[PDB]
């Protein structure tokens, strides 16, 4: 088939990520959803949009939601790039040639840092599950992964091979030292989760839920268990919610350091560190009125060594930041709001004075973007694209160009739609509003306030576009003529309940209009008759879409399922259940009875009204697609989703006695060549040391798994069972019985595993030499006489070791209940009374027999 | 005598006689030890 | 009675119960009366939670000290952790560990400052020491830690308190008959350990 396939996205200009800066101000990498897009802050235009060779839509597509970009942190002097991705996926990629270089997946849910260290080669990545994995970037595998935290990794910070600390989104925050892989020390942070963390060299910083920011003194080379990180002091902030990021610089030109901590609540708090030389002067400052309650004031350090700056505010709410300074007078923070915005700040300071009461923006890219959900999209005829914002952003594309040409400014509109000669757009409000704007000319044509007394909702044109309907909520439809360029309302039809969506044909004939109490009434145009009143669909309904030749409908709603009628005497078709939480908008194509269906739950989907298959089911947005419109001609269909998105659509094994034999072969033999070896060096110490025998190299799966022989032979033996170790005993011949004997002797000089292993060796030793009796005492050797001498000693030496102890407290605890016993038990002389009363107080056990 | 479960509420008690905390048990050990948990309830 | 609000009822009176005054600064004590017996309610939640959090932080400092020591050695301290964290599994690894290590190395049965350490403590971790021992003997593979412990208690405590103890006779039924059935079975396996003694002297008679 001619299929349908992505051709582009755009409106993201700063998704849901962090942002990295780069220097020439300077360029910006951002996230825009599954692919980075790289700006200059300067001119604002999209320099890079860094995205994979495959796009969403294609054939090979997956069944899934694609990964957005989540974090990103850049490593420059190399020019690469860790991006990663919301499903534990990381990509390491390099700005220049715009390829991917490493596939780093590791986690199973989405990331919240990255870091590199000892820059090359090192990246550490830290996430939403409670991993933390070090990877190599020169080797492609994964070093280490520490694993202690308990519900996500929200800071770390590490330096080198030897030390990190994180905190996570528990209370915890935590020191690991690489060298062992484990957690050293672990100290509750805050009241509940922890949020930041920061470190310049002498002092720590973390903060929690509330503005209670935490300072800590870090002794990294401190040798007690605790006290290699203490809490000396916490602070207070102006932003009551939860701080999550704080980011230290040590500017240079004297030497000196600030930190911020950005908030949720549109705030970034910025703070000064100040030098020992006014701490040390500050002191008598608060030791005055002249002592050990001052020295506790005096303690009670924050505030002391910490210093407020200036709390740069923003009109939008704040997702990420970073920084550049020079010269100390060119705090320079570069900030990504949530509702899409980048924003270029400079605080300057003459060392004392931030010369400004409140802080300046030297940038602010926000030109391709909406601040909101588009709530509609419309097309031109080919060429211009029409966004309808909350705020109030009327927006216009260009399809060749993907670039904002012309803006306006509405207010809460939700359905707006053209004029068919193009160039001219008719829009309505969430007020009693509508609205008429242009392409060429200046923003506003004309407003028509109290146009409806509650919401507009929808509106729709004819084909010759002189006159359009407008549906609203008060109940009511009315009737709108285009006279001269100016609005004309001739009629007003009163309707019972709320009337949400309308919809004409595209040949004039009927109208169809859908009502709060779950119909759509199909009118005539013409005389306004009440044709049909389709009906059955349970819920609330959404947009209604009259085929091409006038003779099908969809009508869909949030049931899931969107109905097909004919409309020759309104009989339902299909009643297809889709689109698992709501069908947001549907449009057919302009020919067929293919169309489209876009839905609450972030998909669209293609379909034929023939046979009633889903043809396609497209897979590219992260939220509710708000709205979908198909070209008027042609076949390619933009789509607007909750995600800031606008995209483009165009068509196209052993056994047990074996393994113990093949296990007592290897071992021995390596026991073997060690007691030769070390024979002949005691001959090389103990005669003429002219040289001596070199070595025995260390045997391949002793030394890959670290066991020495005899815990070689004792845990396969333990792994052989019950069951079948009798016939793994029997399977073996003589000659490993002899070297079952002497690993019996070998392994009763290491009496950890002697008296870890007495009874199974004993139960194993005893068989084997019961079995193979006939032959054992025929063997004439004295090696094994002596061997089978020292075996019985010291395997009879540890049982009777164990049965001392066994029997001496059997004795000992009875001797414990007889004095307690005859201290307090009662006291009948009476034999019969004694013996009543041993019956009445003696354990009782209920059994069940059979009769 | 014979070991049955535990006297406490975070404690978990075989009749093997190998008692464990829950603060102890690794996350999955506890999963472990929960559809094990599983088995002897389904039988 | 009293409730606050569809929880958190109070501790009550028998009878009827006109009275609540509340109006103290915030809400600070809160008066509550029957016929003639009164309730005085003190505060919010400002140290009855503090409490609670400073010994979670105790808590979760001692409990990385027991993996610090469970790392690196030292089972006495670690033993003292595992007892007073109520660590049972620990409690078992660090026993078998430290008497395994003192089978290796040459009155004293685990190392001397841990069984000197089994000697100083008091009556409600001894009890639950033996609980552990009584639940450890009923095996017969972790039977001999479980005896160990029970050798360095008897000899190094005092027997008229190891006895007086208040549930330290239904422990010790618990663990006599287990203990006679592995006395039984580890003379057996002296007994029958006597087939070497045995092809020794065919070996000797070989020629």
């Amino acid at each position: 088939y001619q299929r349908f396939e992505q051709a582009a996205a755009f409106g993201v200009i700063a998704s849901n990520a962090n942002c990295v800066w780069i220097p020439a101000p300077g360029q910006l990498i951002t996230s825009a959803l599954e692919d980075v897009n790289i700006w200059d802050i300067k001119t604002g235009d999209l320099v890079s949009k860094l995205s994979d060779g495959l796009p969403p839509g294609a054939s090979d597509a997956r069944g899934a939601k694609p990964a957005e970009c989540t974090y990103l942190e850049a490593h420059k002097d190399t020019d690469l790039l860790a991006v990663g991705y919301a499903d534990g996926v990381i990509k390491v990629w390099d700005l220049m040639s715009k390829t991917v270089l490493l596939n780093f997946n590791g986690h199973k849910a989405a990331i919240t840092l990255l870091q590199f260290d000892g820059t090359g080669t090192r990246l550490i990545s830290g996430s939403k599950d409670s991993n933390i994995i070090v990877w190599d970037l020169v080797g492609e595998v994964g070093l280490y992964k520490l694993r202690s935290h308990k519900d996500s990794i929200t800071g770390f910070w590490c330096q080198g091979e030897d030390w990190l600390i994180s905190t996570s989104k528990d209370g915890m925050i935590k020191l690991w030292d690489l060298k062992t892989h484990q957690c050293i020390e672990t100290h509750i942070a805050h009241t509940g989760e922890c949020w930041g963390l920061a470190v310049k060299d002498d002092l720590l910083i973390t903060t929690g839920t509330d503005s209670q920011v935490k300072i800590w003194k870090l002794d990294i080379e401190n040798d007690k268990m605790g006290g290699k990180l203490t809490e000396m002091g916490i602070f207070e902030k102006q932003s009551k919610q939860r701080g999550l990021k704080i980011e230290f610089i040590t500017n240079s030109s004297d030497k000196t350091s600030f930190f911020y901590i950005q908030n949720a609540d549109k705030t970034i708090e910025t703070f000064r560190i100040r030098k020992e030389e006014e701490i040390a002067r500050g002191l008598k400052k608060r030791e005055k009125r002249l002592l050990t309650e001052e020295e506790i004031a005096k303690s009670i350090y924050s505030s002391f060594i910490l210093h407020p700056f200036q709390t740069i505010r923003s009109l939008y709410k704040i997702k990420s930041a970073s920084w550049t300074t020079v010269s100390s007078s060119k705090l320079e923070l570069v900030l990504t709001t949530s509702s899409n915005t980048i924003e270029y700040y400079s605080i300057p300071y003459e060392k004392r004075d931030p010369t400004s009461p409140a802080p300046l923006k030297t940038h602010t890219i926000e030109l391709q973007g909406q601040r909101t959900d588009v709530r509609s999209i419309d097309i031109s005829d080919d060429n211009k694209l029409l966004a309808t914002a909350s705020n109030g952003s009327l927006k216009i594309w260009n399809i060749k160009t993907h670039k904002c040409i012309r803006t306006f400014e509405c207010g809460y509109a939700l359905t707006c739609k053209f004029l068919p000669g193009g160039l001219l757009v008719i829009l309505g409000t969430r007020n009693g509003e509508l609205q008429l704007f242009d392409l060429a000319s200046s923003s506003l044509l004309d407003t028509i306030e109290d146009a409806h007394d509650a919401a507009i909702w929808s509106l729709d044109l004819t084909s010759d576009g002189k006159r359009l309907v407008t549906g609203s909520a008060d109940k009511t439809v009315k009737f709108w003529d285009f006279k001269v360029l100016k609005l004309h309302h001739d009629t007003t039809l009163e309707l019972t309940d709320d009337i949400l969506c309308v919809r004409v044909s595209p040949d004039d004939r009927y109208l169809a209009i859908s009502l709060l109490d779950n119909t759509v009434k199909v009118f005539f145009l013409d005389s306004m008759k009440f044709y049909l009143s389709l009906y059955g669909h349970k819920l609330p309904v959404l947009s209604i879409d009259i085929s091409f030749d006038s003779k099908m409908i969809i009508t869909s709603s949030a049931d899931k399922n969107i109905k097909i009628w004919g409309l020759d005497f309104g009989d339902c078709h299909k009643s297809l259940f889709a689109h698992q939480d709501s069908i947001m908008n549907v449009k057919f194509l302009p020919q067929s009875h293919n169309f489209f269906s876009c839905s609450k739950d972030a998909v669209v989907k293609y379909w034929d009204g023939e046979k009633f298959e889903c043809i396609q089911k497209l897979y590219a947005h992260q939220s509710e697609v708000w709205a979908l419109a198909v070209a008027t001609d042609g076949g390619f269909v933009v789509s607007s989703s909750h995600d800031h998105s606008i995209r483009i659509w165009e068509e196209t094994s052993l056994k047990a006695g074996e393994r113990l034999m093949e296990a007592l072969d290897l071992g021995i033999a390596e026991i073997e060549g060690l007691e030769a070896y070390n024979r002949d060096m005691k001959l090389w110490q103990r005669k003429k040391l002219g040289e001596a025998p070199i070595k025995p190299q260390g045997n391949a799966v002793l030394i890959a798994v670290n066991k020495t022989p005899e815990q070689y032979i004792m845990d396969t033996l333990l792994r052989i069972r019950m069951s079948q170790l009798e016939d793994a005993l029997m399977v073996m011949p003589f000659s490993y019985v002899l070297k079952f004997l002497k690993f019996i002797d070998t392994v009763m000089q290491n009496k950890t595993l002697l008296h870890s292993h007495l009874p199974l060796i004993c139960k194993n030793l005893f068989f084997i030499i019961k079995f193979n009796h006939k032959e054992l005492v025929s063997q004439k050797n004295e090696e094994l006489k002596l061997q089978i001498n020292r075996v019985k000693t010291e395997l009879r030496s540890a049982l009777k070791s164990t049965e001392d102890d066994l029997g001496f407290n059997v004795q000992g605890l009875k001797f414990v209940k007889q004095q307690w016993n005859l201290r307090h038990n009662y006291e009948f002389v009476d034999e019969y009374d004694q013996q009543e009363k041993e019956s009445n107080s003696a354990r009782k056990r209920v059994f069940g027999t059979v009769i | 005598y014979n070991v049955g479960k535990a006297e406490k509420d975070g404690e978990i008690r075989l009749k093997n006689g190998v008692a464990m905390s829950k603060e102890e048990l690794t996350r999955e050990d506890k999963n472990r030890l929960r559809r094990a948990l599983k088995r002897k309830r389904s039988k | 009675d009293g409730l606050i609000k569809c929880l958190k009822t109070l501790d009550g009176h028998n009878n009827r119960l006109w009275a609540l005054s509340t109006m103290n600064d915030g809400d600070m004590i809160v008066s509550a009366d029957a016929d003639g017996v009164f309730q005085f309610w003190k505060d919010c939640t400002e140290q009855e939670i503090e409490e609670e959090q400073e010994k979670a932080k105790l808590q979760v400092e001692q409990e990385q000290s027991l993996q610090n020591y469970m790392s690196k050695g030292d089972w006495t301290n670690a033993f003292l952790l595992a007892m007073t964290l109520d660590h049972p599994m620990r409690l078992f690894n660090v026993l078998k560990r430290a008497l395994g290590e003192s089978r290796s190395r040459q009155e004293v049965i685990f190392n001397e400052e841990l069984d000197q350490a089994i000697s100083i403590l008091n009556d409600e971790q001894l009890i639950l020491l033996m609980k552990r021992c009584r639940d450890w003997n009923t095996n017969a593979k972790t039977h001999t830690i479980a005896q160990r412990t029970i050798r360095c208690i008897l000899m190094h405590h005092n027997i008229a308190k190891l006895s007086e103890i208040p549930g330290m006779v239904k422990i010790v039924d618990a663990i006599i008959p287990y203990t006679q059935r592995h006395f039984t079975r580890v003379d057996n396996l002296v007994e029958q350990s006597y087939i070497l003694d045995y092809a020794l002297v065919e070996m000797d008679k070989l020629f």
